[PDB]
């Protein structure tokens, strides 16, 4: 919340739009670019991006955008352009047509990897919008966007959800959030993004014990490496030399997942009798990523219940971290760690603002002087005229 | 070989696969 | 699976009488 | 005659009449006909067992190096050959086929016990 | 030959340019051309059937654009590795990519050229190429974390004998052959293998066509 408002958004994109074009015109260039087939300058689209009136025109500049990143320039977007087009949202409804083009994503061609993200999530956090801003949420995770602290922003609504969870998660939605709590963590300043780890590292190994490997990595900025319960426990290792864990629910979800590994166990038919779907097939087209030596995580169980069993009754007794909430303590560290996050975005994202004013204004040179030449070039062919 | 090699080969022809074989007889016998 | 947005209409009535 | 592509190339020509064989190793374009045009005449190899009991080889080893120096390619039963004689190393196929002779005898010694029994 | 009478054959010269401007102009789209039917396991352009130890990978496994269409800048300066080499190479194998220049006749966006820096076994080569094999399902891309864990590589030196016995008569007619001019050294002739030194099969090769010196 704290970042939208106090960063004055909405002035400096009205100071922005200086090009003075018109709808029709560029519609009607753009049209005839792609019936003769040629490429269409990044130039182009900015300009239409940025003169957008209506919804209609938002529409159009959806259509046009879609048509652009399947034309050859279509590695030639830039930053500014994407950032018209998030600002156009802005100005009408926000909520649905820039949801609807970061989870088409490829089609469209936006990919904001920016402080625009940040922006998008703040501007549903002041209106709500919690469904939305998740998916949104998992798609800055899909892109692996950190580098800016959008992370706790984003660990922070993440975690508002975490405690939003009570359900019965399936093999896609176990997966989605172990991603969601292990891409975003990446915090070394607390213990709840070290124990945020330890829930997404937990959660996917029972994704992995539960089903396959596979399922872990496949589309996700996932590692095939098989260790994941291993990459936990030496997160909870780390702690013989480091003060905190949060470390409540780093206990609550691996006890869940030791309870799942239990249970198993014994209960053949009770836990292991939901998959009917087809065993010809699948004992046909079975596949094996692991190796015969390579100690598969089933046969490792009871190290794994001793180690989580021998090490929390050491954390608990050394760090004293346990946490009475992960959702307020981490909502709290994030909120307190905004404002001067803020003052040094505010910095930079000035300084890409000019910048990409200089680039446009270069590039409108360029336009002019090619066209120039080309009439200089078509008065001295037209004035006097020898051709073979 | 080693038998991480061994492993490995099995991984990749897998299903299409044949029994191991050992060490060769060192002479040959007669009918 | 996706469907593509509608061929638009960006006529304005008002620029070219 | 004029060809598209292909390269030199050591292979034998299969002189001989019916169930008596005979080779030419030759030096030749990879393009043309087995038994036909040849660049250079290497050696002879006779399959058949003589009065003595050998199977006689001659190979011109000068022109055979001259011509690896240039390029040209082996084919197996040639690289059988040399390897045989000594000039190259065994073919790892002629040990891998020894071995599976091997245990061939192997396992009919034991079928042999076997059935005796 | 030349022989004085000899006829002008225009249509020689006139379906050799009309063949070559034909090509160029119907010259497929890779989008089309690499298409795969994945029930039939039949490309529909070429009309070929794929082989059969492939068709596992080909159903589980992505395509090297269908994993850079959904990166941000479609992905320059990232890592890619490929499950081949995973399976066979302990040592760390990865493209870099250079260039990346996709193709937009194609609905997805799965498809296209694609350029870079390689390393393989770990030994890496200074200069950006080509890569191939794209269109294969092979293809894994790296997360920006785990980066770090796959470009370590830990440096083994090599192990083979330089040098290694001739073959048994030719050893022998190298020794006559120096007994003859009168050299009487009896040190062992040897055969050097530093220049035998070849890539395994996995390497890749480059489609750049050679310059000739
Ligand atoms: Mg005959
Ligand atoms: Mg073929």
């Amino acid at each position: 919340c704290l970042l939208s408002a106090a960063y004055v958004d909405s002035h400096k994109w009205e100071a922005r739009d200086k090009e003075d074009c018109h709808l029709a015109d560029l519609a009607s260039l753009m049209d005839k670019t792609y019936e003769r087939k040629l490429p269409v300058s990044s130039l182009t689209i900015s300009r239409f991006v940025d003169n957008i009136a209506s919804r209609e025109d938002i529409d159009h500049a959806e259509y046009y955008l879609y048509k652009f990143r399947h034309s050859p320039n279509c590695w030639y977007l830039r930053d500014w352009t994407i950032h018209t087009w998030i600002r156009q949202c802005l100005k009408y409804g926000a909520q649905d047509k820039a949801l609807y083009t970061l989870k088409n994503k490829v089609q469209y061609g936006i990919f904001p990897d920016n402080y625009t993200f940040n922006l998008l999530m703040d501007y549903f956090i002041k209106k709500e919008n919690y469904k939305d801003a998740l998916s949104v949420v998992f798609e800055i995770m899909m892109q692996e966007a950190f580098e800016v602290p959008s992370t706790q922003l984003l660990s922070l609504y993440v975690l508002y959800h975490c405690l939003a969870e009570k359900t019965d998660l399936s093999w896609e939605e176990e997966r989605n959030f172990g991603a969601s709590l292990l891409l975003p963590g990446l915090k070394q300043k607390n213990s709840v993004g070290l124990s945020s780890q330890l829930y997404g590292y937990a959660l996917l190994g029972k994704v992995e014990l539960q089903q396959g490997l596979r399922a872990v990595y496949c589309n996700m900025p996932l590692l095939w490496q098989p260790g994941y319960l291993h990459r936990a426990l030496q997160v909870m290792e780390k702690v013989a030399s480091s003060p905190e864990d949060g470390q409540l629910c780093g206990e609550a979800l691996d006890v869940l997942d030791r309870v799942l590994k239990a249970v198993t166990a014994p209960a053949q038919g009770t836990s292991e009798e939901q998959p009917q779907e087809g065993e010809e097939s699948q004992r046909s087209e079975e596949l094996v990523e692991q190796l015969d030596v390579e100690e598969t995580e089933q046969s490792k169980l009871p190290q794994y219940l001793e180690r989580f069993e021998a090490l929390r009754s050491k954390l608990q007794a050394l760090g004293k971290v346990e946490s009475e909430s992960l959702l307020t303590l981490s909502t709290q560290l994030a909120k307190a760690q905004l404002p001067t996050c803020e003052a040094e975005d505010i910095a930079v994202y000035e300084q890409r603002l000019q910048q990409w004013h200089g680039e446009r204004v270069r590039l409108i040179q360029r336009e002019q002087e090619q066209r120039e030449r080309a009439r200089q070039d078509y008065e001295a062919r037209r004035a006097a005229k020898a051709s073979a | 070989p080693p038998e991480r090699e061994l492993s490995r080969l099995r991984r990749l022809y897998q299903g299409r696969l044949r029994e191991e074989s050992g060490p060769p007889p060192e002479l040959m016998p007669e009918v | 699976a996706f469907q593509p947005p509608p061929k638009p209409v960006i006529v304005d009535k008002r620029r070219p009488q | 005659r004029a060809y598209r592509g292909g390269h030199l190339t050591i292979r034998l020509a299969l002189g001989g009449c019916t169930n008596r064989p005979f080779y030419r190793i030759v030096a030749a374009h990879s393009k043309c006909p087995r038994d036909g045009r040849f660049v250079e005449q290497l050696g002879s190899y006779d399959p058949l067992p003589n009065s003595h009991g050998e199977k006689l080889v001659a190979l011109n080893f000068d022109r055979i190096r001259h011509w690896i120096g240039c390029g040209a390619h082996l084919s197996k039963p040639v690289e059988k050959l040399l390897g045989l004689s000594g000039f190259y190393p065994l073919h790892p196929m002629m040990i891998t086929n020894a071995e599976r002779l091997r245990r061939k005898r192997a396992r009919e010694v034991l079928l042999a016990s076997q059935k005796t029994d | 030959m030349a022989r004085k009478k000899v006829r002008p054959r225009l249509i020689a010269e006139l379906a050799r340019r009309v063949r070559a401007l034909r090509e160029q102009r119907e010259r497929p789209r890779d989008s089309q051309r690499y298409a795969l039917d994945y029930e039939t396991m039949m490309r529909p352009h070429s009309g070929n059937r794929l082989p059969m130890r492939a068709w596992a990978d080909v159903r589980h496994e992505s395509r090297l654009l269908q994993l850079l269409n959904r990166l941000p800048l479609f992905g320059l300066g990232r890592l890619v590795t490929r499950k081949s080499w995973l399976w066979q190479h302990d040592e760390p194998c990865y493209w870099r990519l250079t260039r990346v220049r996709p193709d937009y006749a194609a609905e997805n966006l799965d498809h296209g050229k694609a350029w870079g820096i390689l390393t393989f076994k770990g030994k890496t080569e200074s200069e950006a190429r080509e890569i191939e094999q794209v269109m294969y399902h092979d293809w894994r891309l790296v997360p920006k974390h785990e980066e770090e864990a796959f470009t370590a590589f830990t440096l083994v030196p090599e192990d083979t004998p330089l040098s290694v016995p001739y073959p048994p008569l030719l050893r022998a007619m190298i020794l006559a052959q120096r007994q003859k001019y009168g050299d009487t050294s009896t040190e062992e002739p040897m055969l050097n293998l530093e220049r035998a030194r070849i890539d395994p099969w996995d390497y890749p090769a480059k489609l750049e066509a050679k310059t000739k010196t």
